[PDB]
């Protein structure tokens, strides 16, 4: 099966680059929404608001 | 599972714990500073003061909040209890 | 067989290019809205035209793209102050029109949100509403009242 | 990020006394190359069959 895959190795190269593209595009999605600030602000112990 | 046929699942870069840490940092920033931390250094401010500025942004004078602050606080707590109850009932 | 292989390659290329076209269209719509708001005027949307209080943007030509040189307004130095939401002068509660009451330890002033410009507590920048026993936190002070010394 | 705590009180405020004019760079791609692909020259060479 692998010998005959060399005729379609370019198709898998597009596919692996596509799935890697989605995976890295998915990791960046969480960074653009939750990582708005670069400092963790601690909740004050006083809860009298 | 769905991994026996080579369909491997790549774990996320950010786990649920630091995502919760991201939210809690944002929650603490928006209750102790308002919007100053989102556009520069964080500036300390009282929450009743901050509630008045949000009222000033919608065309309402800030004098009405301090007249009935207990009413708005009770309405906020009841609304928080309502959404928590509605989310408990997908 | 060569025909069907070449058609498969062209179909997957056309699909990929059309997906890139959709992404480029989304980016182009975002860039057009950013130009029309941040460049052709001042946008009130916070953290849309850069980190800070937006003033304006300077668009520049780019090969197959566009860049924006936003002008933001971020504070640099801040000072801690003791504040009060209202002033009890003569049983009437005074509230600031656009500023906030601040104190340096001895006296009280009213200053704007994004800058420290201390001013004397006067009638022109404050308005009264109701009685004094309505706010949980209130402090006692006096109002300069710019009509009293001039009528003499 | 940097773990810091914000001192919170019911009668404490922070009024800035100075400002710095900062300029932020943002990159938006709006264009790409426009290519045209035809079957007759790509799929076929110089053969009528
Ligand atoms: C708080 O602010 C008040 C009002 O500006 C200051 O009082 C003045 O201080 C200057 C500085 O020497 C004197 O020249 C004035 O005569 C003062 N006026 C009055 C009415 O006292 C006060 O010094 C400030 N306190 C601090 C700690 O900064
Ligand atoms: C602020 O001013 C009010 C009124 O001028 C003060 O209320 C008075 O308090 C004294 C004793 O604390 C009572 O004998 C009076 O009857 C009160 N008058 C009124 C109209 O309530 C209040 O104590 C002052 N606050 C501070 C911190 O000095
Ligand atoms: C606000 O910040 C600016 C930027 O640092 C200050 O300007 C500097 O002031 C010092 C001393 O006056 C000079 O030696 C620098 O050359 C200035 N830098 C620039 C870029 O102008 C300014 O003094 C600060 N203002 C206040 C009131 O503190
Ligand atoms: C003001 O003082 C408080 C405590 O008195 C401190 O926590 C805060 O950091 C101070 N603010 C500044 C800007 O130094
Ligand atoms: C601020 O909170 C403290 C602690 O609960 C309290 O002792 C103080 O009276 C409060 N001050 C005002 C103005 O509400």
């Amino acid at each position: 099966c692998s010998n005959l895959l060399l005729q379609y190795g370019s198709f898998c190269t597009q596919l692996n680059r596509a799935l890697t593209g989605i995976a890295v595009e998915q990791d960046k999605n969480t960074q653009e929404v939750f990582a708005q600030v670069k400092q963790i602000y601690k909740t004050p112990p006083i809860k009298d608001f | 599972a769905q991994k026996f046929n080579g369909l491997t699942v790549l774990p996320p870069l950010l786990t649920d714990e630091m995502i919760a840490q991201y939210t809690s940092a944002l929650l603490a920033g928006t209750i102790t500073s308002g919007w100053t931390f989102g556009a520069g250094p964080a500036l300390q401010i009282p929450f009743p003061m901050q509630m008045a500025y949000r009222f000033n942004g919608i065309g309402v004078t800030q004098n009405v909040l301090y007249e009935n602050q207990k009413l708005i606080a009770n309405q906020f707590n009841s609304a928080i209890g309502k959404i928590q109850d509605s989310l408990s009932s997908a | 067989r060569l025909i069907t292989g070449r058609l498969q390659s062209l179909q997957t290329y056309v699909t990929q290019q059309l997906i890139r076209a959709a992404e480029i269209r989304a980016s182009a719509n975002l860039a057009a809205t950013k130009m029309s708001e941040c460049v052709l005027g001042q946008s009130k949307r916070v953290d849309f035209c850069g980190k800070g209080y937006h003033l304006m943007s300077f668009p520049q030509s780019a090969p197959h793209g566009v860049v924006f040189l936003h002008v933001t307004y971020v504070p640099a130095q801040e000072k801690n102050f003791t504040t009060a939401p209202a002033i009890c002068h003569d049983g009437k509660a005074h509230f600031p029109r656009e500023g906030v009451f601040v104190s340096n330890g001895t006296h009280w002033f009213v200053t704007q949100r994004n800058f420290y410009e201390p001013q004397i507590i006067t009638t022109d920048n404050t308005f009264v509403s109701g009685n004094c026993d309505v706010v949980i936190g209130i402090v006692n002070n006096t109002v300069y009242d710019p009509l009293q010394p001039e009528l003499d | 990020g940097a773990e810091n705590s914000v001192a919170y009180s019911n009668n404490s405020i922070a009024i800035p006394t100075n400002f710095t004019i900062s300029v932020t760079t943002e990159i938006l791609p709006v264009s790409m190359t426009k290519t045209s692909v035809d079957c007759t020259m790509y799929i076929c060479g110089d053969s009528t069959e």
